[PDB]
């Protein structure tokens, strides 16, 4: 069952700005056609994400168990869709409960339980010739399970495999928030090109799923597929089989946003009011369109 | 605009009561205890 | 002219008995919780037998508790002193709390 | 926290009356007004909105799923023309909206 894999060489970390990118609706209730300004956990409007390329192809892979603080933003596009699922948790390992989520084809499958997690996990699958069809039954991700209080099964909601190449990047949005005793996941997916491999353009998250599951997350790591080749004794060969792929993750702050919920209850602007003092204009007045003028935004106190 | 508009928000506010809607105080809240909620509204609507 | 009601068709009940009468109570310090939802509850059983010494109800009345829906339940247990009973209340200060 | 309640009492659910001020009562949150059929959707799982304060504009039925709106049903003031009762009796009501 337990499997390792590791490099010696470490690829280098790297960081990238960020758009609007990362808007979500920040109630269940319904609104349109009103600007409308909340006080919520945002990344903040323009902010330094950290962009890793997990995978490199004379190839390397990516491991991170990266940090948690109350909520997180993950961004991903790539044409192979090896990202298959997350793991969060406070140790993830049998000492604690922890969270998984894992996508398949067909289902997607979520699970609360002391996973005593592997540091280097991933989900394997191979061209069974017997079946003469792929096959997916190496689950290396953890090494044991015990306790497993809270589970959750769901549709592959943006598992589409779309047969494109070219100009057709699909990216896919998450947001992760934990909120008294409730797991919260919104999603978006959109299909756009750009030199860079994240647009500018504006668009909002919807939500996915919310789990009433009680627990403290301050860590999570990414699943990866890979999908195993028949290396004979001739070649010799063995390691990681998988193609390129890279995301962004970013951290969430508690910031007060201003969002215009169009005719047809969409938000397609938005503003923070901490990011320039323009926007703090814009955030006092409750408008966009500000009139050339003086206004007291706000007042400031010299701090002890 | 502005005056009407800053009237109808404050509608919003529930002015240190347990909730700003009359209709959840009276279904969450008995009478005799939902009375002193109430004069809280009343106080801060009155007042606006 | 006319009062219409709309509630989920839960055919469902869920009492809380298998809380309420469970033979072991896990200790203070180890507070016992379990989470209720997706089903009905019929809170009259639960005032309606004289079995309960205390009964308070914090920001809502148990009487109109029937009429009620909510998103979650979150049923604590514990076993204290019954001089101590008062200290399981918003704003009161004790070791226990 | 104004979400979708799984947590309901034993209140059967009324048939649904539209075009007419009824005392509504949806999965807990109460009002009164004329019910419609609101012209616009909601996010696949969004089940109510709000106008420019807390009063709800719109709302979801638990039981059929179906988007509706709510108005407040025919109201306004009453005034009265009188030419004066120390030269007539009679007079003629105008209700103003
Ligand atoms: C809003 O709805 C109208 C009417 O169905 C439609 O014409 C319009 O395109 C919609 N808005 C957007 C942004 O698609
Ligand atoms: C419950 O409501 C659903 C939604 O309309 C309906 O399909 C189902 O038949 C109802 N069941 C009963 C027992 O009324």
């Amino acid at each position: 069952q337990c499997v390792n894999l590791t490099t010696r060489t470490q690829l280098p970390p790297a960081y990238t700005n960020s758009f609007t990118r990362g808007v979500y609706y920040p109630d269940k209730v319904f609104r349109s056609s009103v600007l409308h300004s909340t006080q919520d956990l945002f990344l903040p409007f323009f902010s330094n994400v950290t962009w890793f390329h997990a995978i490199h192809v004379t190839k390397r892979f990516d491991n991170p168990v990266l940090p948690f603080n109350d909520g997180v933003y993950f961004a991903s596009t790539e044409k192979s869709n090896i990202i298959r699922g997350w793991i969060f948790g406070t140790t993830l390992d049998s000492k604690t409960q922890s969270l998984l989520i894992v996508n398949n084809a067909t289902n997607v499958v979520i699970k609360v339980c002391e996973f005593q997690f592997c540091n280097d996990p991933f989900l394997g699958v191979y061209y069974h010739k017997n079946n003469k069809s792929w096959m997916e039954s190496e689950f290396r991700v953890y090494s044991s399970a015990n306790n497993c209080t809270f589970e959750y099964v769901s549709q592959p909601f943006l598992m589409d495999l779309e047969g494109k190449q070219g100009n057709f990047k699909n990216l896919r949005e998450f947001v992760f928030k934990n909120i008294d005793g409730y797991f919260k996941i919104y999603s978006k997916h959109t299909p756009i090109n750009l030199v860079r491999d994240l647009p500018q353009g504006f668009s909002a998250l919807e939500p996915l799923v919310d789990l009433p599951i009680g627990i403290n997350i301050t860590r999570f790591q990414t699943l990866l597929a890979l999908h195993r080749s028949y290396l004979t004794p001739g070649d010799s060969s063995s390691g990681w089989t998988a193609g390129a792929a890279a995301y962004y993750v970013g951290y969430l702050q508690p910031r007060t946003f201003l969002l215009k919920y169009n005719e047809n209850g969409t938000i397609t602007d938005a503003v923070d009011c901490a990011l320039d003092p323009l926007s703090e204009t814009k955030c006092t007045l409750k408008s966009f369109t500000v009139e050339k003028g003086i206004y007291q935004t706000s007042n400031f106190r010299v701090q002890p | 605009a502005q005056a009407l508009n800053t009237l109808v928000k404050q509608l919003s506010s529930n002015f240190g009561a347990i909730s700003s809607v009359l209709n959840d105080i009276l279904s969450r809240l008995d009478p005799p205890e939902a009375e002193v909620q109430i004069d809280r509204l009343i106080t801060g609507r009155l007042q606006s | 002219t006319e009062s219409i009601v709309r509630f989920p068709n839960i055919t469902n009940l869920c009492p809380f008995g298998e809380v309420f009468n469970a033979t072991r109570f896990a200790s203070v310090y180890a507070w016992n919780r379990k989470r209720i939802s997706n089903c009905v509850a019929d809170y009259s059983v639960l005032y309606n037998s004289a079995s309960f010494s205390t009964f308070k109800c914090y920001g809502v009345s148990p009487t109109k508790l029937n009429d009620l829906c909510f998103t979650n339940v979150y049923a604590d247990s514990f076993v204290i002193r019954g001089d101590e009973v008062r200290q399981i209340a918003p704003g009161q200060t004790g070791k226990i709390a | 926290l104004h979400a979708p309640a799984t947590v309901c009492g034993p209140k059967k659910s009324t048939n649904l009356v539209k075009n007419k001020c009824v005392n509504f009562n949806f999965n807990g949150l109460t009002g009164t007004g004329v019910l419609t059929e609101s012209n616009k959707k909601f996010l696949p799982f969004q089940q109510f909105g709000r106008d420019i304060a807390d009063t709800t504009d719109a709302v979801r039925d638990p039981q059929t799923l179906e988007i509706l709106d709510i108005t407040p049903c025919s109201f306004g003031g009453v005034s009265v023309i009188t030419p004066g009762t120390n030269t007539s009796n009679q007079v003629a009501v105008l209700y103003q909206d």
